């Protein structure tokens, strides 16, 4: 089988960095580490693992002696040199079978290579080995497939990295995993005897996608690329008022529920730390937004209501819900985008001996439509009596939220402010607190135009935008120029060289070297992208000079443009073909050869007759 | 592929959830395979439509080059098709097109009529061919002169409207005896 | 006839997320689900090929015309290529190629002009903005021309030799008896009416010219075709503008205000849109596809049938006693002239 | 040998709302989905 | 078919859920009676090619 | 119970089939089986 | 661009009372009203 897998693997030809030992620096774990040591005997005996490696953060010890390893997940103090000095929080201790395998033919030939790889994906610490004799090179190349050794539940957050060594009286070879897309080939007895990296060359990125170890004559789409913006423009408003939210929260007097207090949060940054900080919060559901990434957005209108209510009420405010107060006193509709946020006061809506300045309507003629106000004294009508008045039959509309500074938990002055955001296209004049960087052009930029995320290529533009028009669309409904907020003038938008790249190659029993296209794309755009390494595909085709051409079907790289005239071997497109030609064998690019240029010598009088026959066989399947 | 679930594998999310939510993971279990298959059944719809249409083009090839003589120019094959022979093959048929092929040609002359008398000549079948200094009549595909004679021309037109017409004397079998 | 259709190949990973690693992290979860997307428009792609090769690369060799053209009275200039024009194409193929508009050409290379649109940008660049291009056909409008031309030298100087095996000269005229007596009517009576069947051939070339010039639409077909898969590609991209009943419709700002454990579910409903219309559009490119593969083949019979050779087959190549018939190359299609 | 089938109108707005404004509104959110269908029949019934 | 909702009548169920929720209900509906018409128009397309 | 139609739930794994004895290469570490498809094929034995 | 909108638009022939001055009676507001005056 081919089984292709997406898992954190060491790149193929990627960088370990080669030390020596004759002090023991950290190095930093991040998504596994892949380790590997040539010694005569034994010079390395484990490695310890954790953060900042002091008695405040659990740490680990993956020390080995003789006969067996001594795994532990402890808080160790330090050595500085018996390798720690501390057990105090130090549990969940193992011991097993040694980790170091050493094996002689009566010589001390065998540097005994040790790979080992370590990951802590969601914990379960996993270890990998395989000792293989060492041969004349220290770190050669032959595949060497690694096997699984133990697996336990640490979770510790490993970040820091060590070694250990040992006593006498060319090592250590470390690397980095990354998660990438591999392809190996499995044995018939289950080993695995080769593995190819889909993210090194074309030719293996398209054996990754042709599912295969040999890639047969032909031209394959695999992918696209794309280039990656070298920055990052955002820009917000030219103001950075802090918006009144805190004259919001500092009141004294938050209407009651039947008359919701409606203010207006307009022309102001919306910095919700400040919100944070008023807030012994209860009750803070967000609902439409994310409350976390709040300070990320750009709002058109802020409407902040606020009312003192119960405690039950809390739970009763939401949208498409029901209640005395959620029906007749305060309706949030049903598509809200905002947050509510409750925290307890009942400091300044309680006295000693009572106090009954709140009101609430029990008493509605109908239901309350979303976002309206209902202040009115009107007694409600039960039977059929025009009675105006208090007593039986005849209700008088709201009560009293009466409040003194002992109640329970569901009955104390619960204070509520709700935060109604219109997150919709429309030139927004509420913002988080963010630097508006400069502006570049004719270049592959992510920008956030106010609160307008995406990427592309901007430039000055001669649209004719009227005063009111903020943005730009096509046909197709999608953002194409936006208008600057600082400058005033229009900038269209562009795809950051968007295409598909396809791969022209002779079958691997042929010929290792390919040929790569990008398609519809100008070479001039991707030589420099190249050249700035900003393009999404890492595998780099070289590009002597002579192997670039503009074809009518996107460009090619990699191969040479021959004169001649041949028959197709390999379609590329717009009349352009490719094969693998003698020169001493390379990759070719030629102008289709529709057949041999024949002329016909007809004439007034003359006639050609076969003076003889043949008789062919042919086949159709 | 778990289509957005807990887990790909119905016996596993049954034994280790409650319906309450889970009916929710096997929902959208169903919503990803069925809709799998039904990408599969309409790809074989259109794949069997096309081996339908590739089918009845075997078998009106079949009906006409291998149980007779198609005149169809390159339909049996390329060249003048002679016979077939079908040959079985798996899921499919292979046909084996006998076709004429021409060879090796001359450029002679030629003319549309030859003018005896007042008369052109027409050839019943065949070509007006000259060596370069006899005329003679020969057939389409294979060069065979036969002398001229008027068994093998009909003879109707008057020796001034045809172009190209050459001076040639024609030949009767009759007058001799 | 339609010989083939605009050869496209959507990218499953850009089209549905725009360069979001979480929204590819969740389509990953439903599988190669649509790398039999990438496959099928691939095989599309390659079968529009084959078509074009099959209907015209009839000839393996491609033959030239004598360089005076005299052909016995007939007047042939409308469909052998003209050499002052720079595309060496013949006037009849003029015609067609400006009476149908392509709206996405493909071999522009346009990136770099998006930018430079300066007023709100087209279609093209919109469709490039979310990842559905168009790849050109392997065989340019310049030498599929060249092997309408090879075909159109092969009738007229070899008869129907050449369709069959080497090219053998015979003057015009004489094809023009053979072919008489291929429908019953001996040939003398075309070598004593020459000159009137040269003039009514001259007035109806002059005449079918026209009749496709004055006419509003009489490329019906292939414009047909072209409306066809543009308006399948307008539909496509107008589906990402549609909320398909999430918060929003843009990834961009829906990862950017949601964050990730509750935007999953809105991620995951945009996903089961966006693949549920891109299977849409790629069922009925199949369908499309197979119905211009069978008008392909039936073009290619034709060819085989009328060009090379005389069809005893009534009203198959055209209305009346079928005599012969003239290729010409069209914005993908192919037009005869029996 | 068939010559035509049955030309079928089927209309998406009533076959899955049934003459329900709140549905109707809820189908718009899945864009232009049922008018490639209309298309698709009235093409169909007139390849008919 | 109810297709994973409440009830398979769209007049039934919206005078017996409001809104908010029943937007669920009624597009589980949507998306089941939409993907059948698909699979309908794409059975009718091949037979009428 | 091999060769006959048994509910196993080997190590967790649920499922149903007809078990026997097999001539596999398992390495140590190896304690599941599968296919190209990824279809759980083979299990080792937890107590044998 | 042929852009498609659904919005309070006032209908085309629709129905517009034309009013005169020389008292101010109070119209009803409903969905929007269109206004329009040339003076
Ligand atoms: C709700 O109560 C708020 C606090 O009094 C009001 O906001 C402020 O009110 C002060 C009063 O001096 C103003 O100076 C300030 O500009 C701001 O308006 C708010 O108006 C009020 N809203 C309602 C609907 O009652
Ligand atoms: C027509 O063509 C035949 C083959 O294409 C010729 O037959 C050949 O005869 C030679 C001997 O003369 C053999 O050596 C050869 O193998 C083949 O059988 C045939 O002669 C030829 N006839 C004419 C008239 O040209
Ligand atoms: C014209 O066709 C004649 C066929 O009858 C050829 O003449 C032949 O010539 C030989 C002597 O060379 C005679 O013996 C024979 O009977 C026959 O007449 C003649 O070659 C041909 N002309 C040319 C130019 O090929
Ligand atoms: C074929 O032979 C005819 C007589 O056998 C020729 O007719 C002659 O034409 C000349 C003028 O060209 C007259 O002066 C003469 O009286 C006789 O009619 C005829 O020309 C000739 N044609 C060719 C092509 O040789
Ligand atoms: C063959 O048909 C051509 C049609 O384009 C003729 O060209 C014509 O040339 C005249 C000028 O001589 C133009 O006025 C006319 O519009 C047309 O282009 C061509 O002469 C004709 N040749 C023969 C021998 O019939
Ligand atoms: C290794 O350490 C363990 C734990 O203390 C001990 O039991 C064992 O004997 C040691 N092996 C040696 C010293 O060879
Ligand atoms: C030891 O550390 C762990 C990890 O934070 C912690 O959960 C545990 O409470 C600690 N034990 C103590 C403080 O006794
Ligand atoms: C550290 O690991 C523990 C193990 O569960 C986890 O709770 C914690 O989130 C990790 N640290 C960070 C910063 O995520
Ligand atoms: C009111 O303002 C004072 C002034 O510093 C501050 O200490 C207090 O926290 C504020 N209270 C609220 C509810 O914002
Ligand atoms: C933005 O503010 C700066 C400083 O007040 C000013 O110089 C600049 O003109 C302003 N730009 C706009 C577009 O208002
Ligand atoms: C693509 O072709 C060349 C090379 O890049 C250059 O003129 C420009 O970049 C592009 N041309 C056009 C017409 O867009
Ligand atoms: C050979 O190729 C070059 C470009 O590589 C071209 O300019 C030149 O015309 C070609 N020569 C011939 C004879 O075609
Ligand atoms: C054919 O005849 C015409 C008219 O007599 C003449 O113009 C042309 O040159 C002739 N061609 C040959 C090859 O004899
Ligand atoms: C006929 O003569 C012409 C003129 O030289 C020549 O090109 C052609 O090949 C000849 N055809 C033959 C000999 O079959
Ligand atoms: C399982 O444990 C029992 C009890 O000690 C023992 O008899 C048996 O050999 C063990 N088998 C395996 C495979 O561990
Ligand atoms: C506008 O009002 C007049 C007067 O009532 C009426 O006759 C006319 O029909 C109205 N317009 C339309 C379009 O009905």
């Amino acid at each position: 089988v081919l089984h292709l897998t997406q898992d954190l693997f060491l790149p193929f030809f990627s960088n370990v960095t080669w030390f020596h030992a004759i002090d023991n620096p950290v190095l930093p774990f991040n998504d596994g580490v892949y380790f590997a040591s040539t010694e005569k005997s034994n010079i390395i005996r484990g490695w310890i693992f954790g953060t900042t490696l002091d008695s405040k953060t659990q740490s680990l010890l993956i020390v080995n002696n003789a006969t067996n390893v001594f795994i532990k997940v402890c808080e160790f103090q330090f050595c500085n040199d018996g390798v720690y000095s501390s057990a105090n929080n130090c549990t969940f201790e193992y011991v097993s079978q040694p980790f170091l395998m050493d094996l002689e033919g009566k010589q001390g030939n065998f540097k005994n290579l040790r790979e080992f790889v370590f990951k802590n994906i969601d914990g379960y610490f996993k270890i990998y080995s395989k000792h293989t004799p060492i041969i004349g090179r220290d770190f050669p190349q032959g595949f060497s497939a690694l096997e699984p050794l133990v697996d336990l539940p640490i979770g510790i957050n490993i970040t820091r990295f060590q070694t250990l060594l040992a006593l006498n009286r060319a090592d250590y070879y470390v690397g980095y995993l990354q998660p990438r897309t591999f392809l190996l080939k499995y044995n018939e007895n289950g080993t695995i005897t080769d593995a190819v990296d889909c993210a090194l060359d074309p030719l293996s990125e398209t054996k990754c996608t042709l599912k295969s170890f040999t890639v047969e004559k032909g031209i394959y789409q695999t992918s696209n690329f794309r280039v990656q913006p070298t920055e990052s423009i955002v820009r917000f408003p030219n103001v950075t008022n802090l918006c009144p939210f805190h004259e919001v929260f500092n009141a004294t007097r938050f209407a009651s529920v039947y008359a919701w207090n409606r203010t207006r949060i307009s022309n102001c940054v919306a910095d919700y730390s400040v919100l944070y900080n008023f807030a012994p919060f209860f009750a803070f559901k967000c609902y439409g937004v994310s409350p976390t990434k709040l300070n990320d957005l750009c709002f058109t209108n802020v409407y902040a209501d606020s009312f003192v209510i119960k405690g039950n009420e809390v739970s009763q405010i939401a949208p498409g819900q029901t209640g005395n107060i959620a029906d007749y006193n305060y309706k949030l509709p049903d598509d809200f985008t905002g947050c509510v946020i409750a925290w307890n006061s009942n400091k300044l809506d309680s006295k000693h001996s009572g106090n009954y300045d709140y009101w609430y309507r029990l008493f509605r003629k109908s239901k309350l439509k979303p976002f309206e106000r209902d202040i009115s004294t009107e007694i409600y009508q039960a039977g059929n009596k025009p009675c105006k008045g208090k007593g039986p039959n005849c209700y008088f509309p709201l009560q009293s939220y009466g409040f003194r500074p002992t109640y329970g938990v569901g009955h104390q002055p619960y204070r509520v402010v709700v935060l109604s955001f219109e997150l919709l296209h429309a030139p927004a004049t509420v913002c988080g607190p963010k630097k508006s960087t400069n502006l570049v052009k004719n270049k592959c930029v992510n920008f956030n135009f106010n609160g307008l995320t995406g990427t592309g290529v901007l430039t000055k533009s001669n649209k004719k935008f009227l005063p009111f028009q903020q943005f730009g669309r096509d046909i197709v409904d999608t953002t194409d120029a936006v208008r600057d907020p600082q400058t005033l003038e229009i900038l269209d938008i562009t795809p950051c060289s968007f295409g598909g790249v396809s791969v022209i190659t002779p079958g691997t029993n042929t010929s290792n070297q390919v040929a790569v296209l990008y398609q519809g794309v100008n070479c001039t755009e991707v030589s420099v992208a190249i050249h700035a390494d900003q393009l999404t595909p890492t595998w780099r085709v070289y590009s002597t000079g002579s192997n670039v051409f503009q074809t009518r079907a996107g460009c090619l790289i990699g191969a040479e443009y021959v004169n001649n005239s041949y028959e197709c071997d390999i379609p590329i497109g717009a009349g352009i073909c490719a094969s693998y030609q003698t020169q001493s064998q390379s990759i070719i690019a030629y102008t289709m050869s529709l057949g041999a240029e024949n002329s016909v010598a007809y004439s007034n009088n003359s006639i050609a007759i076969p003076t003889n026959f043949t008789i062919s066989v042919t086949t159709e399947i | 592929s778990k289509f957005g679930a807990i887990s790909s594998v119905l016996n596993d999310i049954l034994s280790r959830l409650d319906p309450p939510e889970a009916e929710v993971q096997i929902d959208r279990l169903i919503t990803g395979r069925l809709q799998s298959l039904q990408t599969y059944v309409t790809q074989q719809l259109i794949r069997a439509a096309e081996i339908r249409a590739s089918a009845n083009l075997a078998a009106t090839k079949m009906s006409e080059c291998v149980l007779g003589q198609s005149k169809r120019v390159d339909f049996c094959g390329k060249g003048y098709h002679l016979m077939s022979f079908p040959q079985s093959a798996p899921h499919g048929v292979v046909f084996l097109h006998v076709t004429y092929v021409p060879a090796q040609e001359k450029n002679f002359t030629t003319a549309p009529a030859i003018c005896h008398d007042g008369k052109a000549h027409f050839p019943r079948e065949g070509v007006f061919v000259s060596n370069g200094t006899h005329w003679f009549v020969t057939q389409r595909n294979f060069y065979e002169p036969q002398i001229i004679t008027t068994d093998n021309t009909f003879v109707s037109g008057n020796c001034d409207v045809v172009i190209g017409i050459v001076n040639n004397t024609v030949y009767d079998p009759l007058q001799l005896e | 006839l339609p010989v083939s259709m605009t050869k496209t190949s959507v990218d499953c990973t850009m089209y549905i997320c725009g360069d979001s690693t979480e929204c590819s992290n969740l389509l990953l979860q439903y599988g190669s689900f649509c790398t039999q997307l990438k496959r099928a428009l691939t095989g599309i792609a390659v079968e529009q090929d084959k078509n074009t090769q099959e209907v015209f690369a009839q000839v393996k060799q491609i033959y030239k015309t004598p360089p005076i053209k005299y052909f016995g009275g007939f007047n042939f200039s409308q469909i052998l290529p003209d050499p002052s024009k720079p595309s060496k194409r013949s006037p009849i193929e003029d015609l067609l190629f400006n009476k149908v508009t392509l709206a996405d050409a493909g071999f522009i290379k346009q990136y770099g002009d998006c930018l430079g649109d300066i007023a709100a940008r087209d279609l093209i660049c919109a469709q490039k903005f979310n990842g559905l291009t168009v790849l050109p056909p392997l065989l340019t409008d310049e030498m599929i021309a060249q092997y309408t031309s090879a075909l159109l030298a092969g009738t007229i100087t070899s008869g129907w030799t050449f369709g069959a095996g080497p090219a053998l000269q015979i003057p015009f005229p004489m094809q023009m008896a053979y072919r008489f007596n291929g429908i019953g009517v001996t040939q003398n009576v075309l070598y004593e009416n020459q000159k009137l069947i040269a003039n009514q051939f001259n007035s109806a070339i002059g005449k079918i010219q026209d009749s496709l010039f004055s006419t509003p639409s009489a490329l019906g077909k292939l414009q047909d075709v072209v409306n066809h898969n543009a308006q399948a590609l307008n539909t496509l991209v107008k589906q990402l503008s549609s909320k398909f009943g999430a918060i929003s419709s843009v990834l961009n700002d829906i990862l950017s205000r949601l964050d990730p454990p509750e935007a999953e579910v809105q991620i995951d409903r945009l996903i089961t849109g966006r693949l549920q219309s891109l299977q849409t559009y790629v069922t009925q490119q199949l369908i499309r596809a197979a119905e211009i593969r069978a008008s392909a083949n039936l073009a290619a019979t034709k060819m085989s049938e009328c060009v090379l050779g005389q069809s005893k087959r009534v009203d198959f190549c055209g209305k009346g006693y079928h005599l012969m018939s003239f290729p010409q190359s069209a914005p993908h299609g192919v037009v005869f002239l029996h």
